[PDB]
This record gives structure tokens, sequence and C-alpha cells, in this order.
């Protein structure tokens, strides 16, 4: 089966800036080559064909090049919207393989994350566990560090943690991360703190909460 | 108008058998040749199969060849998966996708359908609605949230107010632990909104037939 070898595998770039992935086959291909734009959420979308011609309706700054074993893939000015997994595929043969992909991310301005802090619910008390939810929303860049304190010690065991891929309409991402104990090991203690570490701030983000206080 | 629509999706055990459906509208479906791809959690798109119009030539990728038949029937719309011997490999969305006319490229893919080949049990979700306490706010916005816990297989479906309230939200994806699923969803809203305006979380897990409506409701001052 012919390999297609898709580089490179991740792409951060800014708006209106060109980028070029390339797609290596292990034989040669002809002009047979498709590239795919696979958005967050939704089904991939043909763009190219037949190597270097855009399909029914796909706007001008995309374009393809290549013959044999060498193609390429570019964005001539890359939009917040272009944000996706794009994909090549060999069709002269089966299997008519895919590439490996490569993500693109958008490069923006700096954003301190949101941070709100939820006690458990006291349905979930009621059948004996206790979640502490931390939202982190709406920051940028996405490297981020939560901590969760118990009574001032810091708590790893029982931490589950989500991140959204990262948004293409304001170019930021979320997480959400969550502390489960049982009720029994959660009225032990009567403070609970999720605190942000982030790039945007020298001090890190601390929200809190008291079980009995306000 | 095309359109194309995967069903039969859902957990199977490993080793057994599931037939997927690829329902096909907007074109004259018989002049095309039809394919399958799957995505598996964290990977690439892997091509399954092909098939032409008449179902004289169908093809697969070798490592699927002995596990998967391709079948179509043009009277009827439909294209056909059949899955055997599954494995955890096989855990995967799964699309049908037209070829475009006289070019072996795929023009047009199905929103997919989901398997989850495992021998774990399934579990309806709980429900819980989080709302801040003390009187908590961002500036001149409020967030809640909710939290989906205990369930298996994936998907659970969460919307906002059935789907009215959609800006502001955030809903995370599902994390796997002890063979059980959590996922939580975040809505921010102006603090005049809530709580004159009622916000409600909806969830819905079909494999379980769980479909749950959470209000949020204060518990601190507003
Ligand atoms: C996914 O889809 C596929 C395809 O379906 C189509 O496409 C989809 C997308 C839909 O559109 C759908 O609507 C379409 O139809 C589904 O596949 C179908 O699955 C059904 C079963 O659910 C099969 O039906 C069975 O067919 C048997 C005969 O099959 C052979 O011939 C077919 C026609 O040519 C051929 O298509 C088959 O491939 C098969 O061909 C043979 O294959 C073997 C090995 O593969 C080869 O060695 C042969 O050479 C080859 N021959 C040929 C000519 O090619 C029927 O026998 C079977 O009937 C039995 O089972 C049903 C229950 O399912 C009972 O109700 C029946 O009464 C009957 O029961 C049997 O009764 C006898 C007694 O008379 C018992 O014998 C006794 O047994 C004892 C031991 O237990 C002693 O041994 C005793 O001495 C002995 O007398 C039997 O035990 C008893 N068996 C059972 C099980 O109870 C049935 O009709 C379709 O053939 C199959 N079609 C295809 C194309 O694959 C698939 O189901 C679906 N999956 C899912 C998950 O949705
Ligand atoms: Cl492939």
């Amino acid at each position: 089966s012919i390999v297609m070898t898709q580089t490179p595998k991740f792409l951060l770039v800014s708006a209106g800036d060109r980028i070029t992935i390339t797609c290596k086959a292990s034989q040669s291909v002809r002009n047979d080559v498709a590239w795919y734009q696979q958005k967050p959420g939704q089904s991939p979308k043909l763009l190219i064909y037949f190597a270097s011609n855009r399909y029914t309706g796909v706007p001008d700054r995309f374009t393809g090049s290549g013959s044999g074993t060498d193609f390429t893939f570019t964005i001539s000015t890359v939009q917040a919207e272009d944000l996706a997994v794009y994909f090549c595929q060999q069709g002269y043969t089966s299997p008519r393989t895919f590439g490996g992909g490569t993500k693109l991310e958008i490069k923006r301005a700096d954003a301190a994350p949101t941070v709100s802090i939820f006690p458990p619910s006291s349905e979930q008390l009621t059948s004996g566990g206790a979640s502490v939810v931390c939202f982190l929303n709406n920051f940028y860049p996405k490297d981020i560090n939560v901590k969760w304190k118990i009574d001032g010690s810091e708590r790893q065991n029982g931490v589950l943690n989500s991140w959204t891929d990262q948004d293409s309409k304001d170019s930021t991402y979320s997480m959400s991360s969550t502390l489960t104990l049982t009720k029994d090991e959660y009225e032990r203690h009567n403070s609970y703190t999720c605190e942000a570490t982030h790039k945007t701030s020298t001090s890190p983000i601390v929200k809190s909460f008291n079980r009995n206080e306000c | 108008n095309v359109n194309l629509l995967e069903s039969g999706g859902g957990l199977v055990q490993p080793g057994g058998s599931l037939n997927l459906s690829c329902a096909a509208s907007g074109f004259d479906f018989s002049r095309y040749w039809m394919s399958w791809a799957r995505q598996a959690p964290g990977k690439g798109q892997e091509w399954i199969g092909e098939i032409n119009p008449g179902s004289s030539t169908i093809k697969y990728t070798p490592s699927l060849k002995d596990k998967f038949i391709i079948s179509r029937d043009n009277a009827k719309n439909t294209l056909y998966l059949q899955m055997s011997k599954v494995s955890s490999e096989d855990t995967a969305l799964y699309y049908c996708a037209r070829y475009g006319s006289y070019v072996y490229a795929m023009d047009y893919w199905g929103p997919g359908t989901s398997v989850t080949v495992s021998s774990a049990k399934t579990t309806a979700p709980s429900v819980y609605p989080l709302a801040p306490v003390c009187g908590d706010t961002t500036g001149s916005s409020v967030t809640l949230g909710c939290l989906v816990k205990g369930y298996f297989p994936e998907p659970v479906t969460l919307t906002w107010n059935s789907g009215s309230l959609s800006s502001g939200v955030h809903t995370f994806p599902a994390v796997l632990q002890s063979d059980l699923y959590t996922l939580s969803s975040s809505v921010t809203v102006t603090s005049s909104t809530w709580p004159s305006q009622s916000i409600t979380c909806n969830v819905a897990h079909p494999a379980s037939s769980t479909k749950v409506d959470k209000k949020i409701e204060p518990r601190g001052p507003t």
C-alpha cells in the first residue's frame, strides 16, 4: 500500500500569513492527489483534486501543486475560520490512502482565563459523591496549569480535565477541571480552591469557596 | 441538494457484528461510486473501501478485507457497511462518502455514525446542575454549568434551553475513567438575564434512553 507522509503535523500561524503543507508518496501517484479540510466537529470537505485543481466553490486562497511523489498544499493568506485539520490522499491505486494530517492553529493576542468554581450539587451529595468543578474559559495561549487545594493542601488524585478545541470565532481555548471525592471526604474539609497559572499573569488566578462561609 | 446520513452505530461487544447504513439523497445514487472511511479517537482518517455503481468492483484496505463487507442498494439509495469480528481498534466515527464524477476523490462526506467496541456495560448518566455560591460573578455576567457523570458509552448530547441558548456555551469533550464518562458544559449570560430568564441543561443519552432536563436554580444571592 502507498504511504502518504504528510508534514508538518502541527502549524501555528497568525492570520494573514501563508502556510504550506507537504505530502510525499512512497511511490509515484501521477497527479492523483486530493486535499481535504476537516474543521472541529464537522466532516471533511474536498478542497483540491487532481493535485492542483480547486474543487467547485473552493476559495482562491487554497491551491495545490505537485506530481509524481512530491505534493504541496498552500493557504496564501490564512483566515481565522481556516482553523482545521488538513490531510492529503492519493487516489492512484487502492487502498486510497490518507496522509496523517496537519493541525492548523491560529495565533492571537494573549487572553487571561475567566475562572469560575462550583461546589458539589446537592443532588450529587444525596447519592454519596461530591464533584467540585472549575471552568477556565476563553484564554490564550493554550498552555495552562490548574492546581486543586483542600484546606490549603494540594490534591491531585480524583482530578479530571477536559479541553475544548481552539474556537473558530475568537481563537481562544477553554478548560474544565473536575475534582471528585466521596461525600464523606468532602465533608471532612471546609476550604476548596482552584488555582490557575497562565502566562498572562505573574500571580495565579485563585477561585475558592468554604462549605460553611461566604 | 446532496445529503448523506449514516446510521446503525453504537456499542458492540468485541467479536460481534454490526451493520451500518448510509442514506443518500439529492443526486442520482445509481451513477456514483461510494466509499467508507473512519476516524478513530486521536487518529487521522482511514480509508476503508469503495464500491462502484454496479457492485461489480468492491475494494478494501487489506487489514479490513476479511472483517468488513461493503454493499449498496441502488433501488433504495442506501450504502451499507457490514462489520464483523470487531475489536477495540474498530472503535471510531464511521463516514460514508460519495466519489466525485469520474474521480477517486471523496467530494461529499456524511456526518458520521459512532461505533464503540467494548465489553463495558451500558450505564445511564447522572445530571447535576451547577450554580455559584456567595454571589460569585465575573463582572457583569454569571457562569452556570451542567455536570454529566457515570455514563457509557458515548455519545451524550447536551444543550441549553433546548438549543435556544448557544452563545456563551462551552461544552467539553467527554473524558473516560474506569469505563465511565464525565462530560461538562458551562454557559455564561449577563447578570440581568438570570435567574429571571430560566436556564436549563438538556441531556440525551440514547444508549440508556435517558432524556433529562435540569433547571439551574440559585443557591446564593442574585
Ligand atoms: C448485516 O447484513 C447482512 C446482509 O443482509 C442484507 O444486507 C443488509 C444491509 C440489509 O439490507 C438486509 O436486509 C439484507 O438482507 C445480513 O446477512 C444475512 O443474515 C441472515 C441471518 O440473519 C442470513 O440468513 C440465513 O441464511 C442461511 C443461508 O445462508 C447461506 O445462503 C445464503 C443465500 O445464498 C447466503 O447469502 C449466505 O452467505 C449463506 O451462504 C453460505 O455460506 C456458508 C458459509 O458462509 C458457505 O459454506 C456456503 O457454501 C454458502 N452457500 C451459498 C449457497 O452461498 C439460512 O440457512 C438461515 O436460515 C436459518 O437461520 C434462521 C435464523 O437466522 C432460521 O430462522 C432458519 O429457520 C434457519 O434455521 C436453521 O434451520 C436448520 C434446519 O432446517 C438448522 O439445521 C440443523 O442444525 C442442527 C445444529 O444446530 C443440526 O446440524 C441439524 O442436523 C440441522 O439440520 C439450523 O441449525 C438453523 N440455523 C439457525 C441459525 O437457527 C438464514 O436464513 C443471510 O444469509 C445473510 N445474508 C448475507 C448476504 O450474508 C446480516 O445478518 C446483518 N447483520 C446484522 C448484525 O444486522
Ligand atoms: Cl488510509
